[PDB]
């Protein structure tokens, strides 16, 4: 019964400034076969529907802008936004994919 | 260019049934997974379940949360996905997403809009 807790539960910001948000596993999603971290970040912005951007812990998906930066392995995980923007405002979800899928319960973040 | 429409959202009365459905296009849709993910209005993203692939045989899992009153269907002739639903309790109230999934990426890398769904007397 996997649970990820993340940090904090809600974070305001003005645009242009950098902020963490923190991703905690109860088991270890990293997979020694391929040696890769079985995570995603999903951003959802308010009364859309979610996206991903990053899997496998760092892997950024293709078209997410570069200021979207994810990190760390094991139970141990952060989503990095490098001068956040008008359009980042929405609710960032990590999920494990290491045993069928579970979500967090998300970080939200705002823009004052 | 990758599609996914939800659709059969609405009231409802706990108990009863109601039948989602999910379609697909701009990709092979037997090379990947299915999943369903709902939000409850004001709440996390929750996931139901997937479908697996072609290589995998198409065999189907569930959350332990709706094991049991839900079943995951697809329609590879169609490219069709489908979620029965069975007894909707108050708590299954949501907007229901269904999503591409499989173990390229072990992630839903596309979304639909989804369908709500209102349990109301
Ligand atoms: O349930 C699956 O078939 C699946 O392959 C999904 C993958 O994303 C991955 O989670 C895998 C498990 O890691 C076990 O291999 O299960």
């Amino acid at each position: 019964d996997i649970v990820l807790t993340q940090s904090p539960s809600s974070l305001a910001v003005s645009a242009g400034e950098r902020v963490t948000m923190s991703c905690k596993s109860s088991q270890s999603l990293f997979k020694s076969r391929n040696q890769k971290n079985y995570l995603a970040w999903y951003q959802q912005k308010p009364g859309q529907s979610p996206k991903l951007l990053i899997y496998w812990a760092s892997t950024r998906e293709s078209g997410v802008p570069d200021r979207f930066t994810g990190s760390g392995s094991g139970t141990d995980f952060t989503l990095t936004i490098n001068g956040v923007q008008a359009e980042d405002l929405a609710v960032y979800y990590c999920k494990q994919s290491y045993n069928l899928r579970t979500f967090g319960g998300g970080t939200k973040l705002e823009l004052k | 260019e990758v599609k996914l429409v939800e659709s059969g959202g609405g009231l409802v009365q706990p108990g009863g049934s109601l039948r989602l459905s999910c379609a697909t296009s701009g990709f092979t849709f037997t090379d990947y997974y299915m999943s369903w993910v709902r939000q409850p209005p004001g709440k996390a993203l929750e996931w139901l379940g997937f479908i697996r692939n072609k290589a995998k045989g198409y065999t189907v899992e569930y959350s332990a949360s709706v094991k049991g009153r839900f079943t995951i269907s697809r329609d590879n002739s169609q490219s069709i996905l489908y979620l029965q639903m069975n007894t909707l309790r108050a708590e299954d109230s949501a907007t229901y997403y269904c999503a591409r999934d499989g173990y390229y990426v072990d992630a839903m890398d596309y979304w639909g809009q989804g369908t709500s769904v209102t349990v109301s007397s």
